[PDB]
């Protein structure tokens, strides 16, 4: 479109932001699809531990401040879940940074319980990896899938 | 600040579809009511069946702000232990009269504290590490 | 002479106003340096966060971004990384240079 | 309305049939036009968009 009338409303109005839920029954229709699927299961499982080196450069190269993805100008990071005998970070914990990062500061965190589409027998004996917890913006509990 | 100290017996480790994070089922050897059950990193820390471990729960380890790598010339808490993670608590549950139980999670990594003399000092705080001697 | 003027460049709508958090960019650069220097800036103790990023295939430019704990910049920073992938790369050139020799 | 030669396949269509049809005048050019400044191609995709 050539004119700034009608740029004001591709970026306001019939954007792609705003066209999150349908109008047919507020379903949402927007979301990833195959691949990203298939690695939350695996980022976000329990057997996922992360080194330093490893973990800063799976948030930096997902979230850069040059292009603006962050909110506080210095992308912040966590504790590792695991001190003394070779400290690590959990994949659950990367999701927590990733959410820290892209949420304004001044709003608290997001409170979920939820569920997932695979169910506590899969994972094992007395596992709770089908309810999904978030706590002040940190995943707790439970993979994430496409549910 | 040490915020709940006691020495469990492990009866089970299930290792349960994970290559490095087994199940630990222990009921303390002090008091009758209290049982723990935690998900520790496997290959760091390997726990068998009938061992003896000595659980720890601590608010802080000795003037910090915020994680740094270690380096030489520190002395933690955590100097005395063998395998420390940290973690927040998150839910709080009376199962009955006289027992109230607490559950972390560290990470993702479970845990759940049934008992009676740890409603004294284990408050919702965000922060209590977890300390593994022996 | 000119010294080159497009090769590493400093985004200052990232970087800190003390200088001990920037953001370079390189161009045609990939993988190949970005992993090597990465490894070696994370290895200094000063050095809070560090990681590399392609922002997209078609074009070759490599953002790096480092972050210290104070006392020392994030070009200070860079350029020790710098220094000590160069005497990596003679360390091993020199033991694949005496094995030679003692074949 | 005009039978004329009726040997099959009548020419000029005249002022009204180039007014009724699905394309005629009101559909194929005042419904819907041909625009300027636009372009179309084969789509492909990208996760780093």
């Amino acid at each position: 479109p050539q004119n700034e009338n009608a740029r004001a409303e591709a970026l306001n109005l019939a954007n792609t932001d705003s066209q999150y839920l349908t109008p047919t029954s507020g379903s949402p229709v927007r979301g990833l699809i195959q691949d990203h699927i298939s690695a939350g299961v695996w980022l976000t499982s329990k057997d996922s531990f992360f080194t330093r080196e490893q973990y800063q450069q799976y948030i930096y190269g997902c979230i850069r401040p040059e292009d603006g993805h962050t909110t506080r100008s210095k992308i912040v990071t966590l504790p590792p879940t695991i001190f003394k005998p070779y400290p690590l970070w959990t994949g659950k914990q990367i999701i927590t940074t990733v959410l820290l990062n892209v949420t304004p500061p001044d709003m608290p965190g997001i409170n979920l319980i939820s569920k997932n589409k695979i169910k506590n027998e899969y994972w094992g004996k007395g596992s709770l990896e089908n309810e999904v917890l978030f706590k002040d913006g940190a995943l707790l509990c439970g993979i994430l899938d496409k549910s | 600040n040490t915020l709940f100290d006691d020495i469990f017996q492990v009866s089970e480790v299930d290792p349960g579809r994970y290559n490095k994070v087994c199940r630990i089922e222990a009921a303390s050897t002090t008091q009758d009511q209290c049982k723990l059950t935690l998900d520790i990193n496997v290959e760091l820390f390997p726990v068998a069946a009938q061992d003896s471990l000595t659980v720890t729960i601590a608010s802080s380890l000795n003037a910090t702000r915020s994680w740094r790598p270690p380096q030489a010339g520190d002395r933690s808490l955590a100097d005395d232990y063998d395998y420390v993670m940290y973690g927040t608590a998150y839910k709080f549950e009376e199962v009955s009269k006289d027992l109230i139980a607490v559950y972390y999670s560290f990470g993702g990594l479970l845990m759940r504290l049934e008992g009676n003399y740890r409603n004294l000092n284990n408050l919702k705080q965000e922060n209590a590490y977890l300390l593994i001697r022996r | 002479e000119e010294p080159d003027r497009e090769k590493i460049k400093l985004l200052t709508q990232a970087t800190s106003e003390d200088g001990t958090s920037a953001s370079f960019q390189i161009v045609e650069e990939d993988h190949t340096l970005g992993n090597a220097l990465r490894y070696v800036i994370m290895k200094n103790p000063d050095v809070e966060f560090c990681g590399y990023s392609i922002p997209h295939p078609s074009e070759n430019l490599l953002n790096i971004r480092i972050q210290t704990y104070g006392e020392t910049t994030a070009v200070d920073a860079l350029q020790k990384g710098l220094k000590d992938l160069m005497d990596l790369c003679d360390v091993v050139e020199s033991k694949f240079t005496e094995k030679i020799k003692s074949m | 309305k005009a039978q004329g030669r009726t040997s099959g396949k009548v020419p000029i269509p005249g002022v009204k049939q180039a007014l009724e049809k699905k394309e005629g005048l009101f559909r194929k050019h005042m419904m819907g036009k041909r625009v300027n400044y636009a372009a179309r191609s084969v789509i492909s995709p990208d996760p780093n968009i």
